[PDB]
């Protein structure tokens, strides 16, 4: 309300265990498998998309 | 140096989209230039084999290739004009450079009217041009064959690519390796990509240096004689000139022009004492 | 080769400790005390700097006029300061003067009145000195940077305590703390310049005899923190120059990593615009700051504490439109303590270190605040022998493993004043802790 | 001064996607911009490859 | 190249006889073909400028050469775009092409190299 | 500190037992020697920069690697440039201060970019407290020319590469040098400026253009950065009486949270103003003065009032407990004086400059209580006081007034 | 809309009884139901402000109430962002909701629309 030196309240929301490996570890697991999961489907969407231009059926035929 | 690299790589768009454009008519010259230039990606190693296929979408040049070749013909040009912008906005951060090479910060002239009205008098010189060619001799900088239809049976007697290609094509005729007549080819316009580092001149510009205007002199003119070999016979003696206007084409930006630069380097620094 | 630095108990547990400099005229004794601000609790804070106004109001004895008087006629003065950790009391006098300075030491902290009168007065002080704090800068961001770094832990406290606290001290909790916190095995009497070391024993025998000592005496520099990645913005358009703070957890008095963290804070080292030779230091960082016009000056420190530190930076500028320029280069070369440092930059700080540990020593007042800040730290006074054989102990395979480990994508605590609209928000800032290109 | 601000191209990609200075308050409704040009770049995609097969 | 670099190796050929008796009377001839004079310019006002510390000697010009060296650079201008040479005491004559630029440029240089010497060096 | 001479230097050494040792050269080169107002200040901030031998850069750098410090301020009698360094690295340090005295390129990109710029901040800093401000007027209106020229450059006159070139000319010469050395061996040393400055030039001695005059008057430097006032008293015949009586009614206090027991301490009461004493010894003239410095005008102009007071007290009568306590505060004064690096050599510098013994601290003589009413009475009863008010000006007394 | 019409045209109702009987509890129900308070604003922190005339009445607000504004600004955008309404002292109350920029608007406009009105007078 007047000390700035007195930090407003952050327990709702502070992690204990916050300067730990463990806890980094976690957001990077979540980051990580995000980018996983992206660079499998661009992989995906990659070879599936571009094979349109790979001889069509009735050339093959 | 950052205009100029995208300027190199307009230059490269440039030529796709014109190798492209000229398939679409798909006259004898259209399919036979298709088929030998898409033949050249088959010295990739491993995988050039496939990429042909790829890009055919078969097994030949055929429908697939004409359908696809339309449809980044129509975009290639828009895609030219970005970088045309890209390189002009680079372009902006220093401003034109000019004929005697030092700064023009010192005497600035706005672009209009100076430079739209002196942009005029080109513009009417290239519509005569295009007008003598366009009205007059519309068929002159082509080849007869484009208006035979394309018969993938029957070979025309000479292969070759519009003139604009025709250095790149001599420079890929003297090396006998396959692939290492696609990179030379390749390298020949890359290496435009060094000038920056080889030039080792403390003045920009040639207008006060008598030996590098020889040298530049005799590149030009080399150029236009590749162009020339681009489209004689693969016979003697031109079997052997082709090979050798292409290492006076590379030496100019390996050995010459650094050399020719730090002579002259000295030169202006001892005479001027 | 600085003489021996001599240590002798009393019986209570006072330690005595000397280092005579026959060169000088003058002499620095004083009273070091393993204790300050951290030893209260939330309603008892700001006691410890409320005694040490106190303890120049008058004793039991003297009143506050004599004690004046008394000083005066010494012919030197006394001087005093609390922290965090440790309180400090001295008497920079003549050298036949020191028994009289060791007596007035003495009875300021045994035989204080503490008298209700004077509390009610100092009361007034002490409440004008927290709107006046406002005006020292770097004071500001640094109490604001423990208050984050180590929020609701007593470390976060400050010094001066609340106004709350202010109005409401009394004499009685004034007694109580310094009762419990001024022992005899928690002190150290301090002499430096010229004194004999047998006579300064004397007089603690004579003057500090019954001091009492605590119920558990732990040794000198004993003791949990949790260090929190935070900041604390405080825009003030008006000002000027911008005041930006960055420091992570840093080491302990006695950790392992001691030198290796001091080393590499010289890696980065200081700069300031105003000195002649600031443009030309080795340093990267000085480099890019001073080519570049990016700050008025910056300042590397690594504060230790019993059981936690902080390391970081100090900066300051009026480039108020390159502040994020600032700021990415500075943590793009904390980044290089983990990816590229090197013999090459490494030996240049130990170097620099080998010398700067003993030049910062160069007048008794400096040997007296190095005997007492070691003593009550570290137990014992260490010798440059051993401090040249840790400094030459530390590789640049010791630097790079602890920056990998202290700074290296870790989380910050971060304080602006003034102008700082171009501080970005925490993720840019905390986002430069790491390099992707490694 | 860094790279993304110094070189002229660089800053302009930087003015609208990097350091573009935003409201601390958009809703989930300011999101329709990017959807935007999503659809673009797909529209863009899937009917230059469309183009390459259509006669 | 450096400033630097293309004055030491000048200095090299200037001490040898043999090659001073060989290199003089081509370098004179060449700064005649060169044409630069002709223009009213000196040879250090063709000193490309676009680099920090070509900008840094330019700076540190007394201000009588640098307002001298701008006058230069707007007549030379002129004449480019007029397609006229310079005639009578527009010329420059061989007595006045003096290298005002050269000791600014070399200090700038040496400073800049010292710079990138002593961020390498180790300590033994 | 034994004095010596090595190739025609003066050269004071005293051995200690530290590992930390501090060279300087004192130069007979300080503003009242200035040939045009500042160029003591700017030789000083010239000391270090580029030599023939070794460039500022490589100075720096290599200083870096033996940890050592460098130190350069300007007096009014000296430049001093000091290094700390450790013990072993001893010829370094000499050989450094040779370079710059016999090869220092004086470099007009240097002057503009480098030297003048740090001594305009150097002056700023200064001037941020507007006490400094009020002695350097107060010595401005006593003294006019020589002890009363600017010590630093001012951007109202601009000082020139060729004034700059010139003073060192005059000034890095062997009769203008002194070099002291403190925890040095003696025989270490001689042996080493005797090798590097046996080139350096002989030159002549530096003087002050004039002689010193004396004058009264007033200055009113208006700022809006803080109120101080300055009340100078020209002393024609300096005597060590006025340190007694500057440390007698002494005006900082000796303690923590408190006024203090001096006269002027306690002129000070109910106000939030300092106050202090000082006696400037300059050989040929003195000055005696007392600044006060304070946020509110009215508070200084209250405390201006008791200061004159206890100036006129103090020439009425002293007491045997306050001539004690007068000769205990000057005695430590002079302790801690010949200590700190900065004065001690220009202490031994002035004895080696000039022929002034020096007076050891032990040596401090003791003033009776007649002798200290006697030097407050010539003080109170002076022809020529000078005040100088700095800050709101309108708002700060005259000297007419005092 | 210029804030002179809206004052002008409110004093008309506020004078006449019948149209004030009917339109002030119509009114204070349209800003009960609005709800700027609960997000801790003044009515007039909500007026368009990236106009030439309220830059000018903005730049003539006493420093205090200018930095009051700023702040809440800043806490009303905090709340927008994080989906709250403020509560207890935060909440502005009826008697807190003054007319702070009213007067400086006003006079930036009287003066526009009299610089409008004598750029077009004609000489009788
Ligand atoms: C198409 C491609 C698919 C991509 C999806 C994009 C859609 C996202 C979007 O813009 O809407 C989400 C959007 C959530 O956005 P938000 O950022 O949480 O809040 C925006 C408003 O301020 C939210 O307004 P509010 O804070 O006043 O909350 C109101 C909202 C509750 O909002 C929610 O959080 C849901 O509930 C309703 O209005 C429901 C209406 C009552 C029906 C009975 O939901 C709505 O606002 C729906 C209300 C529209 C009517
Ligand atoms: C669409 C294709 C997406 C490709 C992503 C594939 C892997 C990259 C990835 O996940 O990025 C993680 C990485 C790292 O994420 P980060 O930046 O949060 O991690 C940095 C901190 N350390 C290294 C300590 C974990 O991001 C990038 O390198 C940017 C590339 C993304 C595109
Ligand atoms: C064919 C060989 C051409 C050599 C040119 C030598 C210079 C010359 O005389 O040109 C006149 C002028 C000389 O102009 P200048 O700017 O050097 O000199 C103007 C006059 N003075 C020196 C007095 C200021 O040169 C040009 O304008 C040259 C432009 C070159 C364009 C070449 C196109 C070839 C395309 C192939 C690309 C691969
Ligand atoms: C579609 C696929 C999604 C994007 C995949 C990107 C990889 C995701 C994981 C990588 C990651 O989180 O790292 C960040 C990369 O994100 C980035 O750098 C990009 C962030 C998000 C990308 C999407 C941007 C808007 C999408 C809307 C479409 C736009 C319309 C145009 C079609 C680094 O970034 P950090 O600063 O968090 O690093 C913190 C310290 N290194
Ligand atoms: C579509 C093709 C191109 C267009 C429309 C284009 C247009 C322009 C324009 C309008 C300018 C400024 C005016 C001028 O100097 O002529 C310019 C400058 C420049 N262009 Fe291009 N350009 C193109 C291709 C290229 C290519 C292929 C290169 C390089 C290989 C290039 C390199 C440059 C450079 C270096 C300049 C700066 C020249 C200077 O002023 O000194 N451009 N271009
Ligand atoms: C804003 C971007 C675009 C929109 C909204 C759009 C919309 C449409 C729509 C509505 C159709 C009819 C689709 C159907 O029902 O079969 C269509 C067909 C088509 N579009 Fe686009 N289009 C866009 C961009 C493009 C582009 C850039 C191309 C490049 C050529 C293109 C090529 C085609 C082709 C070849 C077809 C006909 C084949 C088919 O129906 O799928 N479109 N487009
Ligand atoms: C820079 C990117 C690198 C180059 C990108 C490569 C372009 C083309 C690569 C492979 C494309 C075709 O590769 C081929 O793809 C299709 C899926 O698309 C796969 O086919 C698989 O899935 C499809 C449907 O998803 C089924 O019809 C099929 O029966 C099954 O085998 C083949 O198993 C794979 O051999
Ligand atoms: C959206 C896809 C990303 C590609 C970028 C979009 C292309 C459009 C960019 C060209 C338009 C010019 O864009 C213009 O750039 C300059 C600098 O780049 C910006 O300028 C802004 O940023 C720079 C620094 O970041 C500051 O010097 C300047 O004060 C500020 O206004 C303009 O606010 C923007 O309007």
């Amino acid at each position: 309300g007047k000390s700035t030196y007195k930090i407003p309240d952050f327990t709702p929301y502070l992690k204990k265990d916050r300067n730990t490996d463990a806890n980094r570890l976690f957001s990077y697991f979540m980051i990580g498998s995000f980018g996983m999961l992206s660079a499998a489907g661009a992989k995906a969407t990659v070879q599936d998309f571009l094979s349109n231009m790979s001889a069509s059926a009735d050339v093959l035929a | 140096v950052l205009p100029w690299s995208i300027g190199v790589i307009i230059f490269l768009l440039l030529i796709i989209t014109a190798f492209m454009g000229y398939v679409l008519v798909f006259g004898q010259m259209s399919l036979w230039g298709a088929t030998v230039i898409c033949n050249l990606v088959s010295a990739i190693p491993w995988l050039g084999e496939d990429i042909v296929h790829f890009l055919w979408g078969g097994f030949s040049v055929g429908n697939p290739t004409l359908q696809r070749f339309f449809a980044l013909h129509y975009l290639m040009p828009f895609v030219l004009a970005v970088f045309a912008l890209l390189h002009l906005i680079a372009l902006h951060t220093a401003g034109s450079s000019n004929p005697l090479g030092i700064t023009s910060n010192v005497d600035k002239l706005s672009m209009h009217p100076y430079y739209s009205f002196k942009d005029l008098i080109t513009v009417f010189a290239f519509l005569l041009m295009f007008t003598l060619f366009v009205f007059f001799s519309p068929d002159k900088l082509g080849h007869p064959d484009n208006y035979i239809p394309a018969n993938p049976m029957v070979t025309p007697a000479s292969i070759v690519p519009e003139w604009y290609l025709l250095p790149f094509y001599a420079i890929l005729r003297a090396i006998p390796d396959k692939l290492g007549g696609v990179i030379a080819m390749v390298a020949a316009i890359l290496i435009l990509l060094i000038l920056p580092i080889v030039d080792r001149s403390i003045i920009r510009g040639n207008a006060f240096k008598p030996i590098s205007k020889l040298l530049f002199g005799f590149f030009i003119c080399n150029f236009l004689l590749l162009g020339v070999l681009g489209q004689v016979h693969i016979e003697p003696p031109f079997i052997v000139l082709g090979q050798i206007c292409t290492i006076f084409y590379f030496s100019y930006f390996l050995i010459l022009l650094p050399m020719v630069s730090t002579i002259e380097n000295i030169f202006f620094y001892i005479g001027s004492l | 080769v600085s003489p021996k630095t001599r240590t002798s108990n009393l019986k209570n547990g006072l330690t005595i400790a000397s280092e005579s400099n026959p060169l000088v005229q003058t002499a620095t004794v004083g009273v070091w005390i393993d204790a300050g601000s951290r030893n209260e609790n939330a309603y008892n804070n700001g006691t410890a700097h409320f005694f040490e106004h106190l303890a120049f109001k008058g004793t039991d004895k003297r009143s506050q006029h004599q004690l004046e008087l008394d000083i005066e006629n010494m012919g030197g003065h006394l001087n005093a300061y609390t922290s965090r950790e440790s309180t400090v009391y001295y008497a920079k006098s003549f050298k036949d003067d020191v028994p009289k300075s060791v007596e007035i030491l003495a009875d300021i902290l045994q035989h204080s009145k503490l008298a209700e009168s004077a509390i009610d007065r100092e009361r007034e002080v002490i409440t004008r000195e927290l709107e006046e704090v406002n005006k020292q800068y770097e004071e500001v961001v640094f109490d604001h940077l423990h208050a984050t770094a180590f929020m609701n832990q007593p470390l976060g406290r400050t010094i001066l305590g609340p106004r709350e606290n202010i109005q409401t001290i009394t004499n009685t909790e004034l007694r109580k703390f310094i009762t419990e916190n001024y022992t005899a095995d928690r002190m150290v009497l301090v002499g430096a310049g010229a004194v004999d070391h047998d006579a300064l024993v004397e007089l603690a025998e004579k003057y500090f005899s019954h001091l009492p000592s605590s119920q558990s005496p732990v040794p000198l520099g004993t003791p949990i923190p949790n260090f929190v990645g935070s900041e604390v913005r405080l825009r003030d358009d008006t000002m000027p120059v911008a005041h930006i703070a960055i420091a992570v957890e840093g080491v302990s008095w006695t950790s392992e990593d001691y030198y290796t963290a001091l080393v590499a804070q010289a890696i980065i080292g200081n700069y300031d615009r105003a000195v002649g030779t600031s443009r030309h230091q080795g340093s990267r960082l000085s480099n890019i700051v001073s080519e570049n016009n990016l700050a008025n000056s910056f300042q590397s420190f690594s504060t230790s504490y019993s059981d936690t530190g902080l390391w970081g930076i100090y900066l300051t500028s009026e480039n108020t439109t390159q502040i994020d320029d600032l700021v990415h280069f500075t943590l793009k070369e904390w980044n290089r303590l983990s990816t590229s440092v090197s013999n090459l930059q490494v030996e240049r700080a130990k170097s620099q270190l080998k010398a700067g540990l003993l030049l910062s020593l160069d007048g008794t007042t400096y040997v007296a605040e190095d005997i007492g800040r070691q003593l009550t730290t570290l137990g014992r006074r260490v010798t440059p022998a051993e401090v040249e054989a840790k400094l030459e102990a530390v590789t640049e395979h010791d630097v790079r493993a602890w920056a990998q480990k202290t700074l290296y994508d870790k989380d910050i605590a971060l304080v602006g004043l003034g102008p700082i609209e171009g501080l970005y928000d925490y993720n840019r800032i905390r986002n430069d802790m790491s390099m992707m290109r490694w | 001064m860094a790279l993304r601000k110094k070189n002229s191209l660089l800053n302009m990609a930087n003015s609208y996607v990097l350091d573009s200075p935003q409201p601390s308050n958009l809703n989930y409704f300011w999101n329709f911009g990017s959807l935007l040009a999503l659809c673009l770049v797909i529209q863009l995609a899937t009917g230059i490859t469309l183009a390459m097969h259509y006669t | 190249a450096s400033i630097t670099s293309v004055v030491k190796t000048s200095e090299l050929i200037l001490k040898s006889p043999l090659l001073s008796k060989i290199v003089v009377p081509l370098a004179k001839t060449y700064v005649k073909f060169s044409g630069y004079r002709q223009l009213g310019f000196k040879m250090n006002d063709l000193i490309i400028e676009e680099t920090p510390n070509m900008q840094l000697a330019l700076r540190r010009l007394p201000p009588t050469e640098s307002y001298d060296r701008v006058y230069r650079l707007i007549r030379a201008t002129q004449f480019s775009l007029s397609h006229k040479l310079a005639t009578g005491n527009d010329i420059t004559k061989p007595e006045e092409d003096d290298h005002y630029l050269i000791p600014y440029i070399l200090d700038v240089e040496a400073e800049a190299f010292e710079k990138d010497a002593l961020d390498n060096l180790e300590v033994v | 500190f034994s004095t010596a001479e090595a190739a025609g230097v003066k050269v004071a050494a005293q051995d200690g037992q530290s590992p930390i040792s501090d060279l300087s050269v004192v130069l007979r080169g300080g503003s009242r020697y200035a040939t045009v107002p500042g160029v003591s200040h700017i030789l000083e901030k010239f000391a270090f920069q580029n030599t023939v031998p070794k460039s500022a850069l490589r100075f720096v750098r290599e200083l870096e690697l033996f940890g050592g410090k460098l130190y350069t301020h300007t007096t009014r009698e000296h430049i001093v440039l000091r290094t700390q360094f450790l013990k072993q690295d001893l010829p370094y340090f000499v050989d450094a201060f040779a370079n710059v005295l016999k090869e220092t390129k004086f470099q007009q990109f240097e002057l503009t970019e480098r030297v003048a710029p740090v001594a305009e901040l150097d002056l700023l800093k200064r001037e941020s407290d507007p006490a400094f401000t009020a002695l350097e007027a107060a010595h401005e209106v006593a003294f006019r020319t020589g002890l009363g020229n600017s010590v630093y450059a001012q951007g109202y006159s601009p000082v020139t590469l060729e004034d700059v070139k010139e003073f060192a000319r005059q000034v890095y010469a062997k009769q203008n040098v002194a070099v002291v050395g403190n925890n040095v061996v003696p025989a270490d040393l001689q042996q080493l400026v005797g090798t590097a400055f046996a080139d350096l030039q002989e030159g002549s001695k530096v003087t002050q253009a004039g002689t010193t005059t004396l004058h009264g008057g007033e200055a009113r430097v208006r700022t809006s950065t803080g109120n101080a006032l300055t009340i100078a008293l020209p002393i024609a015949e300096p005597k060590p009486v006025y340190h007694a009586l500057a440390s007698f009614l002494g005006g900082p206090a000796s303690m923590p949270w408190s006024v203090g027991a001096s006269p002027l301490a306690q002129a000070t009461v109910g106000t939030h103003t300092s106050v202090k004493a000082t006696y400037h010894n300059y050989g040929d003239a003195g000055l005696f003065a007392i600044t006060i410095k304070g946020d509110s005008p009215a508070e200084i102009s209250q405390v201006a009032h008791k200061a004159v007071q206890a100036l006129k007290d103090t020439g009425a009568e002293v007491t045997e407990e306050q001539a004690a306590r007068a000769y205990a505060k000057s005695k430590f004064a002079a302790a801690e004086a010949f200590e700190n690096p900065d004065s001690s050599a220009s202490v031994i510098g002035m004895e080696l400059l000039s022929g002034v013994s020096r007076i050891a601290p032990e040596n401090v003589q003791k003033f009776t209580p007649a002798e200290l009413s006697e030097a407050a009475a010539q003080l109170s009863a002076s022809a020529k006081p000078v005040v100088a008010a700095v800050g709101q000006v309108h708002a700060l007394p005259f000297a007419d007034e005092l």
